[PDB]
């Protein structure tokens, strides 16, 4: 059973509770509309090549906005989840550093002295350049 | 579109694996912060009820008792001893009911305390924290220094620019050393005592009873140093005790703690034998028989 | 590629104190593997095994060992394959003879009547199982027919002997009489007749008797010996204690088994303290015989562990007379009571008495 | 050929691992042997404070301890390894407890002595000097003799007063 653990709560309390909602948002938006583009540009190439295989037109205008539209999300989304991942690594570390330095000192004699080492060079290594990525 | 699935099937199982094993650091990094304590707060008014600075270290204990887990399995049963105000007083307990349980009682470091307690006459639970660590000096076991600037390192809270401490680091102990750091009172750690002068924690303390108004005094134990360095503890104690008035120390070396009003010990979970004089000690042989 | 690791560097950052590893540790108390289950059925896997083909090659002994629908599977595989072999022989006879072309019958057909594959398939069933309808003869005009037929029926009559004898063998299976064969939950050690015993409850429950009844009784436990051997799994047999020293039994009710536990035992010193669930001990009984009706021994292998002792318990009477008869009630088939016994050992109990006798004399 | 000289060195070199595993040094445990050497060195002491006792990490990636201690751990590890000869170096110099250099000293006297085992004790000890054990004085990178303890008395110079 602890095994087990698809973990979804995890989730959950990364973005709720450290990214926000503006840039969560942003983030879920441009996800679904870059991916929409995507679709749109290969069904529209599949339309112009069907139809002009000789109403109808000469699609030589609308097929670069699909392409310029993608391109731009491409940016947008890049930049979005890399700026939230930041956002997200260094306020945890913040709260964390007023944890542990507002925490009181049985704890620390108590524990083994690495749990609190891991999870502070280890975990929040993964966490600042790799969760972004 | 059907060529590309093949390997985006791979990759999102792929992706997601590798994405479960880095959000479990999540998970565990919020775990350390689901341990809420550390209360730091007052039950009253802190701004003026209090005592600015505790001055006479009137602390009576009456009736409290400090266990770590829970408060079960108390080293301490309604320890009430009195200590001397205004005056010097050395209390050193052959193991370590006297000084654990009383170091911790002094700052509330204590996880439990069964009863209150007077500080300057005061209540200890109705007053800041910081302060009440800011005004009590206190030496450890073992030498602990940190790497940072020496004017940061002696008054990092305090931040007193004034430059008697300066004139103290040459004066209290290691006058030489003070010469070995060209910057002097700006200078930086040098590896944080890799190669240094074993009274630095205990300067380390000289410079901060000065500049922190420590007037009341606490003591650990030793690991190893010089002889000298305890008669240098002593002429430093009879200056506390002339100036500041206030000195609780506590050690298993009985010779130095002799040099003082009082003397007593807490043993077996309790109080073991309280003398009024240091001589009554050396009256009971058995005490002295125990040190030597 | 849309993989997190298409350009990394070589990382190497100092994990310090990596420690508290949290392990479950679970597998102290995961299972005590059993040397031969409750209802025989061994618990040992062999392992490397080098075979030279010595699984298959007795044929005859793997055919009756699979279970029935196996067996159905391969006795339909067998004919229709058999059947289905000799219709592609039928068909192409036909077809190089030249009689298979839809005209009229100017020559004399190999074999009447084969008109489609169909047609020789039906005529391969009619020749193997002896059908013979008669709309599709064998003529005399096909030398080669001819022979085909001489083929098929040996074939076929070879084929049924086989498949005949491999079916003998499975309805005199007697591994379904050896399960009505009854050993009791857990074994008990109780004193009888001022000697310390491992008794034990066998049943039959068929009215057919088993005849030449033999139990046997082992002690699996590792042995080191005092040259420092070790003996995984070493076997100790252990007397019946029968009147007669032999094994023979006859069982119509359920017997006590018991083995007094004189000074040469294996069991000469068990304590009920060392009794617990992770004891190294084990007694398998094996009771023979040959079952009445066909004439085949059975084993019905039963195992006791140590935490399926039962140490100072007696066996509560089961035979009751009636009016008539006697009376077996297996309701009370295994039902144990407490009986007054010493907590000590064998040889303490032989110690004691050893004193007692000195000090009477 | 050489055979198994045991060492000590004035810095001391501990595995990353349990206590007795830092002890016993992947050599057979056997608790007669262990007893006389633990508590010769007074290592009980550190485990009277530690966790686990000899299970505790010790060294880096672990459980930090003291200079004086690290030498304890250098020392009891020599003797345990029953070598035909041994080697210390400044054993005494980095700590200098009284009560832990002699009750060692009587097991290393008794075991070096009896099973004829070479203890050459590199150290500036004043109380063991002159002797009965030989030792050898150098200076400038040469030895002046390898002899009786006495030889030292017959010369002008003995090591200034030899600590009077
Ligand atoms: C990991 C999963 C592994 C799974 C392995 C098992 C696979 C099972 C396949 C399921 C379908 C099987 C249908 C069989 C129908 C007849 C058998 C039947 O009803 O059971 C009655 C039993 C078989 O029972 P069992 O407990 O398996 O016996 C094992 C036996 N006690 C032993 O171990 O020893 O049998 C008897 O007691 C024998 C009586 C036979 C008499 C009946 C005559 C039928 C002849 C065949 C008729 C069908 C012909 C079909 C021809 C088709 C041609 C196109
Ligand atoms: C369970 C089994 C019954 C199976 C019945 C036939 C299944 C195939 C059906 C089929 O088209 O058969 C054909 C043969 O087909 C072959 O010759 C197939 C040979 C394959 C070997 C047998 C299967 C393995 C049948 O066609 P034909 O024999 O050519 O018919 C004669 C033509 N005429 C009527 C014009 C003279
Ligand atoms: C754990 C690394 O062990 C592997 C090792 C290989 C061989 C290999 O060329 N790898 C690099 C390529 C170079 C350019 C980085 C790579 C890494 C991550 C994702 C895809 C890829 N490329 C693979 C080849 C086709 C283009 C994309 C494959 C797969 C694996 C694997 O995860 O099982
Ligand atoms: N894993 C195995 N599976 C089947 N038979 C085995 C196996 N190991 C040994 N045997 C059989 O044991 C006999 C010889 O055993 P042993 O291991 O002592 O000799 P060997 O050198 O392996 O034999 P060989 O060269 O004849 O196979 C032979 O009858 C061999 O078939």
């Amino acid at each position: 059973l602890h095994q087990r653990a698809k973990i979804p709560w995890r989730a959950c309390t990364k973005y709720l509770s450290s990214a926000g909602i503006l840039l969560l948002s942003l983030l879920v938006f441009s996800q679904l509309l870059k991916h929409m583009v995507l679709v749109a540009i290969d069904y529209w190439l599949a339309k112009w090549t069907d139809s002009a295989l000789v109403d109808q037109s000469v699609y030589a205008m609308v097929f670069t906005l699909l392409c310029s539209l993608g391109i731009v999300l491409c940016l947008v989304t890049s930049v979005t989840v890399e700026w939230t991942g930041l956002k997200v690594a260094k306020r945890l570390h913040r709260s964390l550093l007023n944890r542990i330095i507002l925490a009181p000192m049985r704890f620390f004699e108590t524990t083994p002295l690495g749990s609190i080492l891991n999870r502070f060079s280890s975990d929040c290594n993964t966490i600042d350049q790799h969760i972004p990525s | 579109y059907a060529l590309m699935v093949s390997n985006y099937l791979n990759w999102m199982v792929r992706n997601l694996a590798d994405m479960e094993i880095q959000l479990g650091a999540v998970k565990r990094i919020h775990a350390l912060l689901k341990t809420e304590a550390e209360s730091y707060e007052g039950l009253l008014a802190p701004s003026l009820i209090p005592k600015n600075w505790p001055d006479q270290g009137k602390i009576q204990i009456q009736n409290l008792s400090v266990r770590y887990d829970s408060s079960l399995k108390p080293v301490l049963k309604h320890v009430n001893t009195l200590i001397s105000p205004g005056q010097k007083i050395g209390i050193c307990g052959r193991t370590g009911s006297g000084k654990s349980s009383f170091s911790l009682a002094f700052f509330r470091m204590v996880d439990m305390f069964e009863g209150r307690i007077i500080i300057d006459g005061i209540d200890i639970a109705k007053l800041p924290l910081h302060t009440l660590r800011s005004r009590l000096s206190i030496i450890l076991q073992d030498p602990v220094l940190f790497s940072g600037t020496i004017r940061f390192n002696l008054d990092p809270e305090k931040k007193c620019s004034d430059s008697t401490l300066w004139e103290a680091l040459e004066i209290a102990q290691l006058k030489l050393v003070v010469k070995a750091l060209p910057g002097g009172l700006d200078a930086i750690i040098t590896e944080g005592g890799e190669n240094f002068s074993q009274g630095q924690r205990q300067l380390f303390c000289l410079a901060r009873a000065f500049v922190r108004k420590t007037s009341i005094f606490i003591m650990d134990e030793a690991t190893a140093s010089i002889d000298m360095a305890t008669e240098n503890i002593l002429q430093k104690v009879v200056m506390t005790a002339f100036a500041d008035r206030t000195v609780v120390t506590i050690a298993h070396r009985v010779h130095t703690i002799l040099s003082a009003d009082l003397v007593m010990v807490l043993k077996r979970g309790a109080i073991l034998e309280f003398d009024k004089p240091e001589t009554l000690l050396s009256q009971k042989d058995s005490v002295f028989a125990s040190f030597v | 590629m849309l993989s997190r690791k298409g350009i990394i560097p070589e990382e190497y950052v100092l994990t310090r104190l990596a420690e508290d590893p949290t392990e479950p540790r679970y597998r102290t108390r995961e299972r005590r593997a059993r040397f031969v289950s409750k209802k025989g059925n061994c618990n040992v896997a062999h392992k490397n095994i080098r075979e030279q083909g010595r699984f298959l090659q007795d044929v005859f002994t793997t055919l009756v060992d699979l279970k029935w629908p196996h067996t159905l599977l391969i006795f339909t595989m067998s004919f229709l394959c058999s059947w289905l072999l000799f219709a592609m022989v039928w068909w192409l006879i036909a077809f190089a003879h030249g009689d298979l072309a839809p005209g009229e019958g100017t020559n004399v057909p190999c074999v009447t009547s084969i008109h489609s594959f169909s047609s020789a398939f039906l005529f391969s069933i009619e020749v193997q199982v002896t059908i013979g309808f008669g709309g599709r003869m064998v003529t005399e005009e096909c030398p080669l027919a001819i022979l085909i037929l001489i083929v098929q029926n040996i074939v076929g009559l070879m084929i049924n002997a086989i498949m005949l004898g491999c079916i003998f063998m499975k309805t005199a299976q007697a591994h379904r009489r050896a399960e009505t064969l009854i050993f009791s939950k857990h074994a008990v050690i109780t004193l009888r007749h001022g000697r310390l015993c491992f008794m034990l409850r066998v049943g039959d429950l068929r009215k057919s008797m088993i005849i030449s009844a033999t139990i046997h009784m082992q002690v699996v436990r590792k042995t080191t010996s005092p040259e420092g051997e070790v003996v995984p799994l070493h076997q100790v047999d252990i007397p019946m204690e029968n009147g007669v020293g032999g094994n023979s039994i006859f069982l119509v009710a359920p017997l006590i088994i018991y083995h007094v536990i004189d000074s040469n035992s294996p069991l000469y010193d068990l304590a009920p303290s060392d009794l617990h669930h992770h004891q190294d001990l084990e007694i398998i009984v094996i009771l023979e015989g040959v079952v009445e009706t066909t004439g085949i021994t059975t084993q019905a292998r039963t195992s006791y562990l140590a935490d399926e002792i039962l140490w100072g318990q007696r066996f509560v009477p089961i035979v009751a007379e009636e009016d008539g008869r006697y009376s077996v009630d297996y309701s009370k088939f295994g039902n144990t009571v407490k009986v007054p016994t010493p907590l000590c050992t064998a040889r303490q109990l032989d110690e004691d008495r050893s004193l007692l006798d000195a000090l009477t004399l | 050929s050489r055979g198994p000289v045991a060492y000590a060195s004035q810095k001391p070199w501990l595995l990353n691992a349990t206590v007795e595993e830092n002890i016993t040094f992947e050599s057979p445990f056997n608790k007669q042997r262990y007893k006389m050497v633990i508590e010769a060195c007074s290592l009980q002491p550190d485990i009277d404070i530690l966790p686990h006792g000899d299970q505790t990490q010790i060294g880096e990636r672990g459980i930090n301890l003291s200079g004086g201690q690290r030498q304890r751990i250098s020392v009891a590890r020599a003797l345990y390894q029953q070598t035909n000869v041994v080697f210390l170096d400044d054993p005494f110099s980095a700590l200098d407890v009284h009560l832990s250099d002699h009750l060692m000293q009587a097991g290393i006297l008794e075991l070096l002595r009896d099973d004829k085992r070479t203890v050459v004790l590199v150290t500036h000890k004043l109380q063991y000097l002159p002797h009965a054990d030989w030792i050898i004085a150098m200076k400038d990178g040469t030895i002046q003799r390898e002899g009786t303890l006495k030889d030292f008395q017959r010369s002008e110079c003995q090591l200034f007063e030899h600590w009077k």
